[PDB]
């Protein structure tokens, strides 16, 4: 019982044109919220694999 | 471009109720994000045994007064409110205490039971002033989470005393630099949680590790 | 004109609500706005909220 929590149903994906998402989750406990939006914030802004230019030289 | 899992390094026990775990080793950022993240979690999801009901024999209804005994029934709540219980398996379970004589009404003198345990004996739960006098009690306890008053979970002598089930009071969670290890950068993430006593270190972390995983595993697929 | 008369007397334990309205002492009242979870208050260094 105790380990029970409700889980999310992923319902919202929308897409706004080609790169603006708007995704929603529901429902979920209370402050579960806060505590997976800020986690994925700082996660994906923070550590996310990638490649960008780093130097340039004329 | 690897990122290296964190590990329970260490669990040492400080004092008998708070307690101080060690997460080794982090990177760069995730060491606020993890510390974060659990405190959150921990603070609220977790699971105890607070005393939820008391009925009294020789009391009639909270507001009245017993003889014998300083204490006026309320305040005796208030102290079986603020009783710590250790309870495995069964769900719910109920306890008596019948102490009687003058002198403190501790929580040692609770009849004994099973995988029941009073964590904390010496939590005064109430006073006895007159020789024959004796107090008569059953206590009942089951688990749960967060904060459930009386009224929102509503015989005569079926005292309701609000739930306060939480083992854990004061998370903090600090970040701090580790050994060289051929790599710099790597957080020992440093928690401390100041527990009644019920839960220990090691299996309050992993259960709030397992409720966060079992969330976040609710992300993984999306539509 | 009363034949008899019976008087019952309730007794309530109200909760800390969100409308009620603490105040300090120097006149600076208020109206409880939320009762926020343990979490989502501000901890000072040392973790007590």
């Amino acid at each position: 019982s105790v380990t029970e929590f409700l889980k999310p149903r992923l319902v919202d994906i929308e897409q706004v044109s080609s790169t603006h998402a708007k995704v929603t989750l529901e429902p979920l406990e209370r402050g579960f919220g806060h505590t997976l939006g800020n986690a994925l914030r700082r996660i994906l802004l923070s550590s996310m694999p990638g490649c960008a230019v780093t130097e340039v030289e004329i | 471009t690897e990122f290296l899992k964190p590990r329970l390094v260490d669990i040492e026990q400080v004092s008998s109720t708070h307690a101080k775990v060690t997460l080794e080793p982090l990177e760069r950022g995730f060491g606020h994000t993890l510390g974060n993240a659990l405190r959150r979690i921990l603070l609220s999801s977790m699971p105890g045994c607070a005393v939820t009901e008391v009925e009294i024999d020789g009391v009639l209804h909270e507001y009245s007064t017993k003889e014998g005994v300083q204490e006026d029934i309320l305040e005796i709540l208030l102290n079986l409110k603020g009783l710590a219980v250790r309870v495995q398996g069964k769900d719910e379970v109920i306890l008596t205490l019948n102490k009687s004589g003058i002198g403190p009404v501790t929580a040692a003198d609770i009849t004994h039971d099973g995988d029941v345990e009073i964590v904390k004996p010496q939590h005064v739960i109430c006073h006895l002033t007159d020789e024959n006098a004796s107090i008569s009690m059953r206590i009942k306890v089951q688990r749960g989470r967060g904060y459930v008053p009386a009224s929102t979970r509503i015989p005569i002598g079926r005292l309701l005393v609000d739930a306060c089930y939480s083992p854990v009071e004061r998370i903090a969670y600090n970040v701090e630099a580790a050994r060289v290890e051929q790599r710099t950068d790597l957080d020992k993430l440093v928690i401390e949680m100041e527990t009644n006593g019920t839960i220990d270190p090691e299996e309050a972390i992993r259960r709030a590790a397992t409720i966060l995983a079992e969330q976040l595993e609710a992300f993984v697929d999306l539509a | 004109g009363v034949l008899k008369i019976v008087k019952v007397y309730l007794a309530v334990k109200r909760r800390i609500q969100p409308g009620d309205k603490m105040a300090g002492r120097h006149g600076n009242k208020g109206v409880i706005s939320k009762i926020n979870p343990i979490e989502d208050m501000p901890y000072d260094e040392n973790g007590t909220p």
